[PDB]
């Protein structure tokens, strides 16, 4: 009663439904294509099941030093080749 | 429409099932639709269950619940268990699937096409709730159709090829029993037995002609009991313990089924006689007993003198006594010595375990059933991660006893709820105060107080 | 009429989410570190802060995914995305466990944020300020195990990672390492949330149980309406009631509902206390006439002594893999095990 | 003396019991 | 005769954009393969 | 890290030849093995008997060697105990025994090198969790 | 009226300051024989073997322990499942080594609490109340049933119930998480959300009530005096107290039906309750949480651990080293 139009009334309209079977499916369709170009890795520095190990690496990239964190990362990220 | 809004009908949408308890012509048709929902899952599960079925599996390790329950009554098996006529599995499964249609056009005709009422249409199939005479005629009826359904397994069992038998000499097979147990004191003296352990009331039926005598004993006594409610109106006493009303008829039934619920919940646990090893696993009770005997059987092979092992508690690290002096399995085992599994019978004695027998007669197929029954033991996760919490992934595995003790617990207790439920509704309703206490006639106001 | 009373004038207006002075804090703050852990949960690793996946993009669930603490390495650093540690390279950022804080930080002020909200919604509206009383209760909790926990301890690390299991492992944790089962302020947190849904249980089954009939309906619901004066269900029927089953009785409506508020609000703050604490080691770990007896008397056991042998147990089997900045090998010969498992 | 100290303050507790039971200040309806 | 963005049409989609987002993102992790 | 062809490499025979797996055969061997050996042999231990397991340094000293695929699937078709010394077959589960055990009964030639590829991969893999027990989950 | 009829009237008596009724009359002998052999046990007892392996614990004050350790102490794995009253005893001394106390006060308790149950139902109907205060004391009455009762039955033995005691309390929990990965199991997990949901809402309504009490005393008095026993007025401004809510959340989030407000206080902690129950008698029959141990792999086969495999290291820790001397044989089967 706060003067807002009503949701059963927004989203029973056309123009509702016009709009968002657009942008409803794009949405979705931007978040798979994060993923699936593989962006998600590249933005977030999350692994790809390729790239947790070297070859023959059995030992897990723990960060050891606070304020050379940055260039452990980069260390071990350049091991992975 | 007629009572199928609240404000006609006192009940909301979410309550909206009672709005059928005085139409007893859509009710009916509630009833026998949801009858063809049984039907079809039965159906519809079967035929899933055989499109999955590899034969060359153990049934248990394949997550089949309705396969086994064939195979108990004598269709598709062969000695051992083995699978050798996949046909009637799929027949009974089409058959029921089938008939479920029946079932459901029947009860979508009088849910929503037939008359409301059936008062009316006729003074047979009409009735009262109030009507304790009709009640007992429909009761009557309804307990000579179950007792012809019991009779049926004896029929079965007799008559049409017998079956499967856990215990038969030279192992398991179907066989057909001739004499089944028609003597009393032992029919109803399973009845009298603690459900404790080493007793286990009737869950510890271990041989087939009890089974079939008993089921000669049931289908006639309710054919007996049919008839007599037919015949006869409720008694004096009956008529003033019992509230006399639909919503009390059905508490009284929930209060049966969660009863139910709870003894097959037993059943499938321990009893290995109707819920034969070979098609549902070994039971809890089966397993641990399984993994004492494989290492008493290794460790013997290895040299060790198994009768004279001391564990590291000082009891016997194979063998010890229970508290009656039986000779038993030791370790944790010594819980389940109550146990008795057609692998394990020719090793006992008359005073337990026979060691003798341990050092001489264990066959390889003894121990390939334990080895088999250790390693499938009714201990698995949700996601149907065989083993104990702590294990691997690897084995997909819950043993269908596990699936379908825990179903039946879970059942059974709502249904105990239901009843709760129900009967003390039936009981305010029929006395007037399910609605609320009237204010001008609260009746506590109206008693003294308590200091 | 100043811009700052035009600026109030349109915060307090009435609207579908009321927003108000404390809504500046509480609904950007609120909203990072809850998409913050969505973030995390759905895309972030934990592979170089303690060797684990913990993302729905590494194959995790529901159940498994966390934003897990940072490494241990980092101590207490707030771990600024402009800090020395990141020097503001996000990617690295969120390797180094930067969301944690991130989360924590703005999940702080966001708590704040919603305390201030009830103080304002209470104010404008008319009524006492009671919700936002007990709502010190959860910032209790939240301050103590997120915050003054890792705070005592070597570094945020040790703190609960937001994820479901690792919740999980923070139980497990302090069940091997504090005992804190022992601990009499977690029992009486314990007590005050049991109690709590007990209270809830009962006090919503008793005003269900006793209603009035106030109208004709089987479903009582529609009964009531908002702008009745009268109660809608015996007060004295009630007591009579749980007089007779259970001996005692409220009698007071408003005993009865300050009471309510103050269980498991007077729960939570015990169980706080004791979290702080564990902070610092201070363990209700042992009672040393027990050990002083158990050492001497082979025979004596109880069940706090075979607990003990458990969470011995639980540190020499998890520490290895639970804190791998320590470097832990401990040889199979070492790690204590009873006979045949 | 740990045992008589646990088992009287268990003791006190079902005394307490007793009296607020059966001698509460009576609900009375005014 | 009501608006069309409000406060609440601005709440609605801070947290409905990137939900349906995420759910597109978690249905192609499905489809990933090691 | 993949599972690269050196990965892939195992010991045919016992002379020194070897063969190198694809992926759709490691991969049909761990299935092979989920469904007819994982039951006694989860995780490369053997749950009837833990004093021998499937790691490849104990399989190299039983008699015959079994750290090979024509080892392994001979194992298959005959087992025998540790020192070979007496046919184990109406015990654990062979292509000669499939009667008694009826997950043997269609396995074919091909089924038994996925197999024995598996068990000879796996601890490359694994390293000590292969055959270690619940020390290394 | 004959005996039979005024005993009956008395047993149903509204009047007596404790209701009876006919669950009373069971209620009352088996409450007062758990609860007198549960005092004298706790305190006095000697060790029990429970584990089945002359390994007797202690669970008494007398003999060592305090308040927070003390317990009665399960009947011995021996026993199993076997009922173990007094008479099947040679001794009490034989009784006592075997744990016959647990069985007496957990047999007696279980249908003494059944019947309580009974009794709640029966009261409110001789009050003409609505019937349903004892379907909410359903949820931890099946609680106790499922720790006392279906555990022991699935497991195979009462040893395996939880003992009445603080410590031993918490020895049934670790040891459960560790067989059974509990806190892995959505009916535990919907459990928590009862309980905490539960005190959750326990606070909100206390709270909103509270907040909302209409004026009716000075600032010297305590708020409470503002309301009499048996007023006809409601003594608290639901309006205002939906007003404050629904604008802390939003307009229909909040309940402006009481009626409907006090049925979600049943249901949720009930019905979360009634999910654990269910969890421990499930787990009865080993149907365990999940377990995800190992669930990720990386590209060559490596295990990649996530918290479930930590939560793993500890349920290991606890089932090494639980009833370290009972255990004979590899697998750890009941
Ligand atoms: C209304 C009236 C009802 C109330 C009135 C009071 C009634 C008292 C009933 C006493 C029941 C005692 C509980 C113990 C049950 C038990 O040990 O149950 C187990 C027994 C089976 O016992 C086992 O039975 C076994 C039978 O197997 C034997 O026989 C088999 C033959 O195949 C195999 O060979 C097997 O190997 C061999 O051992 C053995 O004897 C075992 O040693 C023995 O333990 O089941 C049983 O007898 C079947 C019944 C079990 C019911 C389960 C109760 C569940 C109730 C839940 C309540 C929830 C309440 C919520 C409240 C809100
Ligand atoms: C109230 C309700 C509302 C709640 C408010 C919402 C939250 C507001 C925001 C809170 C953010 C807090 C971040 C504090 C970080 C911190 O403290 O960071 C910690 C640092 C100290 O750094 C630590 O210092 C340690 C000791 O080092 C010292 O010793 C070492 C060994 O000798 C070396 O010598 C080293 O060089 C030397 O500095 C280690 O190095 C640790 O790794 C490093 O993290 O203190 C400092 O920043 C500051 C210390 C002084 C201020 C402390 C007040 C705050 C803490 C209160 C809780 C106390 C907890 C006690 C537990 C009980
Ligand atoms: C097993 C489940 C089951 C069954 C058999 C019924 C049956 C019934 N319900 Mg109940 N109900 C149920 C569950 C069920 N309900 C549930 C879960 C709820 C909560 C949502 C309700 C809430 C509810 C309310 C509020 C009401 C009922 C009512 C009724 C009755 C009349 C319905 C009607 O005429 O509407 C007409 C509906 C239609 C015409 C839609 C067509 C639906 C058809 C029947 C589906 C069948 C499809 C099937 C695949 C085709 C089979 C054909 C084939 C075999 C040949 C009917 C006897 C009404 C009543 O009691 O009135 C007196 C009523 O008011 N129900
Ligand atoms: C619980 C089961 C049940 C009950 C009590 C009723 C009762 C009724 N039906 Mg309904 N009906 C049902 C199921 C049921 N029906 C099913 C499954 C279908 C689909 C086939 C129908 C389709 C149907 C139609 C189209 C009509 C009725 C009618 C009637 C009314 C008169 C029937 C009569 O006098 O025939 C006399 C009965 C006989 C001569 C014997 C019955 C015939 C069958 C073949 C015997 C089967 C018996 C055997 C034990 C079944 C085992 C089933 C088991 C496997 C589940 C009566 C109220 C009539 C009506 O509504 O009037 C307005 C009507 O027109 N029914
Ligand atoms: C679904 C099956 C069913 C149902 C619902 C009924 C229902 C009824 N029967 Mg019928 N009856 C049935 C089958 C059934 N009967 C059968 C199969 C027979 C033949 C054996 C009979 C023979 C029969 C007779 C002779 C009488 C009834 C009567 C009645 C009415 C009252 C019964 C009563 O008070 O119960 C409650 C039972 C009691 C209060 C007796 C004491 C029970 C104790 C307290 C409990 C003992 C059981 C306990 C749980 C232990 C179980 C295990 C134990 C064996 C060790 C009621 C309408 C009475 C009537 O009015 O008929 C006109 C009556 O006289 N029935
Ligand atoms: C044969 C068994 C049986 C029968 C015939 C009835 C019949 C009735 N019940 Mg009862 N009830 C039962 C068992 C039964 N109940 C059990 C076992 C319980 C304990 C849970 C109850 C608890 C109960 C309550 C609390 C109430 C009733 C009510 C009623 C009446 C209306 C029901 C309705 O419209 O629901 C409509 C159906 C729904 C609203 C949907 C329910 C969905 C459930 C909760 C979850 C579904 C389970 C499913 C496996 C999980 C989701 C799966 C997912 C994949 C979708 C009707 C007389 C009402 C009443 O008293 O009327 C007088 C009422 O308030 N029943
Ligand atoms: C009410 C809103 C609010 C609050 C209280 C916070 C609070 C926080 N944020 Mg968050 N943030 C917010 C909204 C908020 N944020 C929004 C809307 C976004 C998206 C744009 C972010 C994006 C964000 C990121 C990416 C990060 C944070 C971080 C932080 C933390 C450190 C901030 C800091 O040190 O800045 C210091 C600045 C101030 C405190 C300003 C105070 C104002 C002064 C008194 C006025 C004078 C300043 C002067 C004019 C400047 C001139 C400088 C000149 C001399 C060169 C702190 C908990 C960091 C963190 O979480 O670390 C783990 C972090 O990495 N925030
Ligand atoms: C009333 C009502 C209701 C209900 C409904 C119901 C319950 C119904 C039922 C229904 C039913 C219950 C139905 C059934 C159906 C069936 C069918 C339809 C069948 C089919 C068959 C077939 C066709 C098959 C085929 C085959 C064969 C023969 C062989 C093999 C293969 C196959 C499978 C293909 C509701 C709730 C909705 C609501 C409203 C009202
Ligand atoms: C088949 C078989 C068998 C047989 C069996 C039999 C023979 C059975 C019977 C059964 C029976 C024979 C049963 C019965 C039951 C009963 C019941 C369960 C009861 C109930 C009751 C009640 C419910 C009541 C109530 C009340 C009271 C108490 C008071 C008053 C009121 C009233 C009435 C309500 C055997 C094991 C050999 C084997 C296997 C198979
Ligand atoms: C961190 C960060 C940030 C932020 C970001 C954000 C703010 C985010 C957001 C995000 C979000 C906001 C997201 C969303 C998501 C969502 C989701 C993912 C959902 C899901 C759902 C589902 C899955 C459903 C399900 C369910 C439930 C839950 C319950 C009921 C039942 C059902 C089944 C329906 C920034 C850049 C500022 C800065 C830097 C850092
Ligand atoms: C468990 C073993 C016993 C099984 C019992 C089954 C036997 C079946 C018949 C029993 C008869 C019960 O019959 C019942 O007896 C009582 C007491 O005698 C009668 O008498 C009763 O009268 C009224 C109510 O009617 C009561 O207020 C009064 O206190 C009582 O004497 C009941 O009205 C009658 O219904
Ligand atoms: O008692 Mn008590 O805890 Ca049930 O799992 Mn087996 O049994 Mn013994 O080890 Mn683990
Ligand atoms: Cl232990
Ligand atoms: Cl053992
Ligand atoms: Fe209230």
């Amino acid at each position: 009663t706060t003067g807002e139009r009503p949701f059963s009334d927004i989203i029973t309209s056309v123009r509702y439904w016009v709009i968002h079977s657009i942008t409803i499916p794009a949405l979705f369709i931007a978040g798979w294509l994060f993923v699936s170009t593989g962006l998600a890795y590249d933005v977030f520095g999350t692994p790809r099941p390729d790239s947790y190990y070297a070859q023959e690496q059995r030992s897990i990239p723990l960060v050891t030093d606070r304020f050379e964190a940055k260039q452990q990362v980069e260390t071990f990220l350049e091991q992975l080749k | 429409a007629t009572n199928r809004d609240q404000e006609s009908s006192g009940f909301a949408w979410w309550a909206g099932n009672a709005r059928l308890i005085n139409l007893s012509g859509k009710l009916l048709g509630a009833h026998v639709a949801h009858a063809g929902l049984i039907v079809f899952w039965a159906g519809a599960m079967t035929l899933f269950e055989l499109a999955h079925f590899i034969p060359e599996k153990p049934m248990y390790e394949q997550g089949l619940i309705l396969i086994p329950h064939i195979a108990t009554l004598g269709w598709g098996v062969g000695p051992g268990g083995e699978v050798v006529d996949t046909f009637p599995f799929f027949v009974v499964g089409v058959v029921h699937l089938i008939s479920s249609a029946v079932l459901g056009f029947g009860g979508v005709y009088h849910a929503i096409r037939g008359p409301e009422t059936l008062e009316e249409y006729s003074s047979f199939f009409g009735y009262d709730w109030k009507d304790k005479n009709k009640m007992t005629t429909i009761l009557g009826f309804h307990l000579i159709v179950l007792g012809i359904g019991a009779l049926l397994l004896v029929a079965k069992a007799m008559f049409f090829g017998g079956l499967y038998d856990t215990w038969a000499p030279g192992g398991g097979d179907v066989r057909v029993i001739t004499n089944p147990t028609l003597d009393p004191r032992v029919i109803f003296g399973y009845l009298l037995k603690s459900p404790f352990g080493g007793e286990g009331w009737i869950v510890s039926v271990n041989n087939l002609e009890d089974v079939v005598g008993g089921h000669i004993w049931i289908g006639l006594i309710c054919i007996a009991g049919g008839i007599w409610h037919i015949l006869t109106t409720p008694f004096g006493w009956a008529r003033r313990a019992f509230i006399w009303s639909g919503e009390a008829y059905l508490s009284y039934s929930l209060g049966a089924l969660s009863m139910m619920g709870f003894i097959a919940t037993c059943f499938v646990w321990f009893n290995n006689t109707v819920y034969p090893s070979e098609f549902y696993g070994p039971t809890g009770p089966e397993a641990s007993q399984a993994q004492a005997m494989t290492f008493l059987i290794r460790d013997q092979k290895l040299g060790a003198n198994v009768g004279s092992a001391q564990g590291p508690t000082g009891l016997g690290k194979y063998l010890m006594r229970s508290p009656t002096g039986e000779i038993i399995f030791g370790g944790e085992t010594m819980r389940f010595w109550d146990f008795r599994g057609p692998w394990l019978e020719p090793l006992r004695g008359p005073n337990g375990l026979d060691l003798n027998k341990i050092k001489n007669d264990i066959q390889p197929w003894q121990e390939r059933r334990a080895a088999e029954y250790m390693t499938h033991a009714p201990l698995g996760s949700l996601n149907s991660v065989g083993g104990v919490a702590t294990e691997i992934n690897s084995v997909n595995f819950v043993s269908p006893r596990s699936w379908l003790a825990t179903s039946h617990f879970v059942l059974a207790f709502f249904f105990l709820v239901g009843h709760l439920w129900h009967a003390g509704r039936a009981r305010a309703a029929a006395a007037g105060f399910e609605k609320g206490i009237d204010r001008e006639s609260e009746p506590v106001l109206s008693m003294p107080s308590l200091d | 009429r100043g811009w700052f009373d035009i600026l109030d004038d349109w915060l307090k207006r009435d609207r579908f989410v009321f927003v108000g002075w404390s809504g500046i804090l509480l609904f950007p703050c609120a909203y990072l570190a809850l998409g913050g852990w969505l973030t995390g949960t759905t895309f972030v690793t934990s592979w170089y802060t303690h060797g684990l996946a913990s993302s729905y993009l590494e194959g995790c669930n529901f159940l498994t995914v966390a934003v897990s603490t940072p490494a241990n390495s980092m101590g207490h650093s707030l771990l600024l995305l402009w800090g020395p540690e990141a020097q503001g390279d996000f990617t690295r950022w969120c390797q180094l466990g930067g969301l944690w804080t991130f989360i924590a930080l703005h999940g702080a002020f966001g708590l704040i944020g919603f305390m201030l909200r009830q103080f304002e919604i209470a104010r404008l509206v008319g009524v006492r300020p009671y919700n936002a009383i007990a709502f010190s209760a959860p910032i209790a909790v939240f301050v103590s195990v997120f915050l003054i926990y890792p705070l005592g301890q070597s570094s945020w690390f040790f703190a609960p990672s937001f994820g479901v299991a690792a919740i999980f492992r923070f139980l497990l944790f302090f069940q091997g390492f504090h005992n804190w089962t022992l601990n009499p302020f977690h029992m009486m947190g314990v007590a005050g949330v049991l109690g709590g849904a007990l209270l809830c249980a009962i006090h919503g089954a008793t005003v269900e149980n006793t209603l009035f009939q106030d109208g004709e309906g089987a479903s009582t619901f529609r009964a009531f309406n908002p702008t009745q004066a009268e109660e809608t269900y015996s007060m004295v029927t009630a007591n009579r009631f749980w007089s007779q089953i259970f001996g005692i009785a409220f009698s007071n409506k408003r005993w009865l509902h300050f009471f309510m508020l103050f269980v498991p609000v007077t729960g939570l703050w015990m169980s706080a206390i004791g979290v702080v604490g564990l902070a610092l080691n201070l363990r209700s770990y042992d009672f040393i006439s027990q050990e002083i007896r158990a050492a001497e008397d082979p025979e004596f056991e109880t069940f706090y002594t075979k607990n003990l042998l458990l969470n011995e147990g639980i540190r020499a089997w998890m520490a290895p893999q639970d804190q791998p900045h320590e470097n832990f090998v401990f040889p199979e010969e070492v790690l204590p095990r009873g006979n045949a498992l | 003396m740990e045992t008589i100290t646990y088992v009287f303050i268990f003791a006190c507790i079902i005394a307490l019991f007793f009296f607020a039971i059966f001698f509460r200040e009576p609900p009375r309806i005014t | 005769s009501y608006p069309i963005f409000t406060v609440r049409w601005v709440a609605v989609h801070t947290l409905a954009v990137p939900t349906i987002f995420f759910l597109g993102a978690i249905a192609a992790m499905q489809f990933i393969q090691r | 890290a993949e599972l690269t062809p050196e990965v892939l490499t195992v010991p045919l025979n016992s002379e020194g030849k070897t063969i190198t797996l694809t992926e759709k055969q490691y991969l049909e061997g761990k299935r092979l093995f989920q469904y007819a050996c994982a039951s006694c042999h989860v995780g490369g231990i053997t749950k009837t008997n833990p004093s021998l397991d499937l790691r490849t340094e104990t399989l190299a000293l039983a008699t015959p060697p079994r750290d090979n695929i024509e080892g392994l699937v001979d194992y298959m078709k005959n087992p025998t105990t540790y020192d070979g010394e007496q046919e184990i077959a109406e015990v654990h589960p062979s292509l000669r025994s499939a009667d008694i055990f009826p997950k043997m009964r269609n396995l074919t030639e091909k089924d038994l090198v996925a197999i024995a590829g598996h068990i000879l991969v796996e601890p490359k893999i694994l390293g000590d969790k292969w055959g270690g027990g619940k020390v290394y989950y | 009226a004959n005996l039979w009829e005024r005993f009956c009237n008395w047993v149903t008596s509204t009047d007596n300051r404790l209701y009876v009724g006919w669950f009373g009359v069971i209620m009352i002998p088996t409450l007062l024989a758990a609860t007198i052999c549960f005092v004298i046990a706790f305190i006095a007892a000697p060790p029990v073997d429970i584990d089945g392996i002359r390994e007797p614990v202690s669970g008494s004050l007398l003999y060592g322990n305090n308040i927070i350790t003390g317990a009665v102490v399960p009947s011995s794995n021996a026993i199993g499942l076997h009922f173990y009253p007094i008479w099947e005893a040679a001794s009490l001394d034989e009784w006592l080594y075997n744990g016959g106390p647990y069985q007496l006060i957990i047999f007696h308790f279980l249908l003494g609490a059944s019947c309580y149950m009974g009794r709640q139902w029966e009261l409110s109907y001789r009050l003409g109340m609505r019937p349903w205060i004892c379907v909410a004391y359903s949820a931890p009455l099946a609680s106790a049933f499922a720790v006392f009762l279906i555990y022991p039955i699935g497991q195979g033995s009462f040893s395996d119930g939880m003992p009445l005691g603080i410590s031993g309390t918490f020895n049934f929990m670790i040891v459960f998480q560790a067989e059974h990965n509990i806190l892995m199991h959505p009916f535990h997990q919907l459990g928590v959300a009862g309980v905490f949901g539960g005190a959750l809402f326990c606070a909100m309504h206390g709270s909103l009530v509270t907040s909302s009490l209409i004026r009716e005393t000075t600032e010297t008095e305590s708020a409470n005096y503002g309301y009499k026993f048996g007023q006809e007025e409601e003594t608290y401004n639901i309006v205002a107290a939906h007003g404050y809510f629904g604008r802390l959340i939003f307009q229909y989030a909040s309940f402006n039906n009481s009626r409907s407000l006090h049925f979600f206080l049943a249901a949720w902690p009930v019905v979360g309750v009634w999910f654990a129950a269910l969890g421990i008698s499930t787990m009865a029959f080993n149907l365990n949480g999940f377990n995800f141990n190992h669930s990720v792999i990386d590209a060559k086969g490596n295990v990649i651990n996530t918290w479930a495999d930590i939560i793993n290291r500890a349920n290991l820790g606890m089932e090494v080293m639980h009833e370290r001397n009972a255990h004979n044989f590899p697998l750890d089967l009941a």
